[PDB]
């Protein structure tokens, strides 16, 4: 039960209304500050796949949205090191254990799902040595490591 | 970079970004197919809807038909089209071919690999790609990453000689007026960094061995053989000329559409007046039999100007202007030979002269003597025992002689004047592994096939076998090195059956030069016979078929290309070859050049086997040429030609070959440090990552240093690779979403 107390703690906490109620579109933040990292087909499956107009206008309290975490928890597909290594090795073309930035930005923003550029800029702030490139290793331990 | 070449360096590949917009074209696999059509037989198409064993299909040009699902085969996805190579064809389908060099033409895309052949596709208009940068910029690439092109070929087969000390010989065969000569020509300088020499030389060569066939206007019926004789260090020594199958029959006899020898008209043309004069010629090409049965004349050329060509080339040479005075009046004689009458004895067998006044004039030409000329075809002495008798000669026996006597001596010309240039252009630097280009023309298929297409078509049938003896040879050598074979049988017997039917003893040229011999052989007698030797006892022969109104057809034979019929008639009068001993006596006893100078079917497998056993010693290189379009456009390609000609040329049947057997090999490391991200857990880790797959072991074969698999399981791996990867990337970006 302290782990659900932590959850609405952290629950009423985010809530800037004091109602315990919160948005669609920070679910999926909460549900990850809470110990998850779900695709976006994780996070629309459970609230039931909804319209771009439902998303934006619903909103969901902490007693609907327990169901959700309980289900997430019990979901282990999460990533690896090996994994995220060999997956960055391959944009290795030098092979010395770094990545080009520029070739990594036009991936992500082509390949894949887009993501905003600020979050993905902070990530690898510090991350890319003097000659532009970034250090997959170090990267990976950066970004599973918080 | 691609950038060195500069101005043809998109010529000869494109550049990144037209890959990417290609390969992201949407295009769904299950819905675009390829569909016969009527005029092009093969159109690409997309399914508007399934209803069961019929389907109906949009078209790209636009159509409603429909077709049986049967006849609709799998279309290469647009994430694989436009290869450079289509050697590992995902799909590999007779119109996927005719696709793929279609839509590289229509980007002017020329050079095309297909394994160990090089397509290429004849343009019309000049282009950048033999810039002699390009030239320097080829010099040491190898066939994988430099673009495709002849030089490419030409630096490996160079490589190879330096590498192995041997003979190497690059061969080049397609339709007449694929470009061939020009292709020559164009290696033949590649190969210089005498050339000019060759160059000026070759006019002389064409018009002297090509004549209009109702596809092309300058068919070269002759093959040709150039020698590159080099150094022990690899440098230009000498060129050497050598030309094996002059079709006698040609020169002799000519078909309702077609014309002689281009020689022949260009001294019918007027405007060398002198010549005419000095050769007793009438201007009218009517008055000589010899190439009245023929085509007149053509307006594609306007012969003088071909004429002034030769007549050049063989004033600026090696040779005087005499011997070119000779050589005209020798052949001119030979034009004046189509004007005998003869006649046969009153109450007797023997054929006598009537009009003794072309007699005249070629004696005259030959500087010999009339009377004696006659009297020596008329009754030919032979010695027999020790003794001379003579014999006698009915009008039939002496027309043959003489036809045969007419067609020996150009060809003796022709092979005189080849050891003339090549004399003249031969020196005396030290010559050592030559190397050979062969030029041959193609597997033509006319609505009309004869003799003369049948003895192409035997020479054709010949050069597959070699080349699937060779791709045997080398699949087997690789086997051997890698320690384990696989299909250990030749693909010589799957081809020997034509050439069985072919050459070998109760063979259809067998068979007809036992006719030749028959007291009374005929046309019908020849077809009874052969329907009785071979009908249904021989898979290959079968009976004619009628298609569409064909003029007529007699047989039929099943060769590497299809179901190709032949006729009949004329064939014994083509096929004589009386060659009278007294005439050549008198030839040898002439003040003339002709002092120099000294059946068909038998002759033709002679020089075929000659030629044969000259390349078997040399290591082979293949080429392939076809044109786009019967009309000079450039850009436009008739779909049903190209598939014929593809189908001709056997490309596609030597990549099925190529693929019968395992082609993808992968280094063990190289495979071991690339492809695991598959399965991410440098030879036990591959084993067992090969073994965790989840695949059948039966598709793939377990080596040493290269792993070996068919393209099956090659394409299946890399799709799901794709996905996982795909996979990964999903994950990462939810670990992203997390950071958030
Ligand atoms: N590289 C090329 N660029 C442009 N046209 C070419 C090229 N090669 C061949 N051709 C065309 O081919 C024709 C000559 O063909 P040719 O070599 O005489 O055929 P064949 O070898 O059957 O005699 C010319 O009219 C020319 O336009
Ligand atoms: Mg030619």
């Amino acid at each position: 039960k302290e782990q659900q107390e932590d959850f609405k703690e952290a629950f009423l906490l985010f809530d800037r209304t004091g109602e315990c109620k919160i948005t669609l579109s920070q679910v999926g933040d909460v549900l990850r500050a809470l110990g998850t990292n779900p695709t976006n087909a994780e996070v629309k499956k459970v609230l039931g796949n909804p319209s771009n107009e439902e998303m934006n206008a619903k909103k969901i309290e902490f007693e609907q949205f327990l169901p959700m975490m309980q289900a997430i928890s019990n979901n282990k597909d999460q990533g690896g090191y090996e994994d995220f290594v060999e997956g960055l090795r391959v944009f290795d073309k030098e092979g010395n254990g770094t990545v080009m930035g520029a070739e990594l930005r036009h991936v992500l923003a082509t390949l894949g799902e887009k993501m905003k550029e600020e979050e993905v800029e902070a990530l690898l702030a510090g991350q890319e040595d003097s000659n532009g490139c970034i250090n997959y290793e170090a990267f990976v331990k950066h970004i599973m490591s918080v | 970079e691609m950038a060195v070449f500069g101005a043809a360096a998109p010529y000869l590949r494109k550049s990144e970004k037209e890959r990417l917009e290609a390969q992201t074209r949407p295009f769904d696999l299950k819905k675009d197919v390829f569909v016969p059509d009527d005029k092009q037989e093969f159109v690409k198409a997309k399914i508007v809807s399934r209803e069961g064993g019929k389907v109906t299909a949009e078209t790209e040009y636009g159509k409603t038909v429909t077709v049986k699902e049967d006849q609709v085969m799998q279309q290469n996805p647009p994430k694989f089209d436009k290869i450079e190579d289509m050697a590992m064809l995902t799909f590999l389908h007779e119109p996927a071919v005719l696709y793929n060099l279609k839509d590289r033409y229509g980007s002017w895309m020329i050079y095309t690999y297909s394994g160990l052949f090089c397509v290429t596709v004849n343009p019309y208009k000049w282009l950048p790609v033999y810039t002699p940068e390009v030239v320097a910029a080829y010099r040491g690439k190898k066939r994988s990453e430099a673009p495709p092109h002849i030089f490419s070929i030409s630096d490996n087969a160079y490589q190879y000689m330096l590498t192995d000390r041997e003979n190497q010989s690059i061969l080049i065969t397609g339709e007449s007026g694929a470009g061939k000569t020009v292709n020559t020509k164009r290696v033949i300088q590649y190969f210089a960094v005498l050339e000019d020499q060759i160059i000026q030389a070759n006019p002389a060569l064409e018009a002297f061995g090509n004549a209009k066939t109702v596809r092309n206007d300058n068919s070269s019926r002759f093959g040709k053989f150039i020698r590159i004789h080099f150094g022990a260090t690899g440098k230009l020594a000498s060129a050497d000329i050598e030309t094996y199958l002059l079709e006698k029959s040609r020169v002799i006899f000519q078909l309702k559409a077609e014309r002689d020898y281009h020689i022949f008209y260009q001294i019918l043309s007027n405007k060398k007046p002198e010549l005419l004069d000095m050769l007793l010629i009438t201007n009218n090409p009517y008055d000589y039999a010899f190439i009245s049965q023929g085509e007149t004349t053509v307006a594609s050329i306007d012969d003088a100007e071909e004429l002034m060509a030769t007549d050049n080339a063989f004033d600026v040479l090696g040779f005087t202007s005499e011997e070119k005075n000779s050589m005209y009046k020798l052949t001119g004689a030979i034009m004046h030979f189509g004007n005998m009458k003869f006649k046969l004895k009153q109450r007797e067998e023997q054929a006598e002269p009537d009009g003794t006044e072309e007699a005249d004039k070629s004696a005259y030409l030959m500087g010999l003597n009339s009377a004696d000329l006659l009297k020596g075809l008329c009754h030919p002495r032979v010695k027999v025992g020790n003794e001379y008798v003579t014999k006698g000669q009915n009008v039939q026996q002496v027309i043959y002689a003489t036809g045969a006597l007419a067609k020996a001596v150009y060809e003796r010309m022709f092979n005189w004047m080849v050891t003339r240039i090549n004399a003249t252009l031969e020196t005396k630097q030290p010559r050592q592994y030559f190397i050979g280009v062969l030029d041959i023309a193609g597997f033509e298929i006319f609505d009309f096939n004869s003799f003369e297409q049948l003895c192409i078509n035997f020479t054709n049938e010949k050069l597959q076998q070699f080349f699937n003896h060779h791709m045997f040879v080398l699949e087997q050598e690789e086997y051997k090195k890698e320690g384990i074979e696989w299909t250990f049988i030749d693909f010589g017997m799957d081809l020997q059956a034509c050439i069985d039917l072919i050459e070998k003893p109760m063979g259809i040229m067998s068979i007809l030069e036992e006719e030749c011999m028959f007291p009374k052989a005929t046309d019908m007698t020849f077809k009874a016979k052969l329907f009785d030797n071979h009908l249904g006892k021989s898979a290959n022969f079968q009976k004619p078929r009628n298609i569409k109104g064909k003029p007529e057809a007699h047989f039929s034979l099943i060769h590497y290309a299809g179901i190709v019929d032949y006729n009949i008639i004329g064939w014994l009068q083509k096929n004589k070859d009386p060659l009278n001993e007294t005439v050549v006596g008198l030839y040898q006893k002439s003040s003339l050049k002709l002092l120099s100078t000294l059946t068909v079917s038998a002759l033709h497998r002679e020089n075929l086997n000659k030629l044969m056993t000259n390349l078997r010693s040399t290591h082979p290189h293949f080429v392939r040429c076809i044109i786009p379009n019967e009309t000079k456009s450039p850009g436009v390609m008739d779909n049903p030609l190209v598939m014929h000609q593809l189908r001709c040329n056997g490309v596609l049947e030597g990549i099925r070959i190529c693929r019968k057997g395992f082609p993808n090999r992968i280094l063990y490391g190289d495979f071991r440090q690339r492809y695991r991200i598959l399965n991410p857990a440098s030879r036990k880790g591959a084993e067992k990552l090969l073994s965790s797959l989840d695949i059948d072991h039966n598709q793939y074969k377990f080596g040493h240093t290269k792993v070996f698999f068919k393209a099956g399981l090659l394409g299946l791996l890399e799709e799901m690779r794709d996905e996982r990867l795909s996979r990964i990337i999903t994950r990462i970006q939810a670990q992203s979403r997390g950071v958030l």
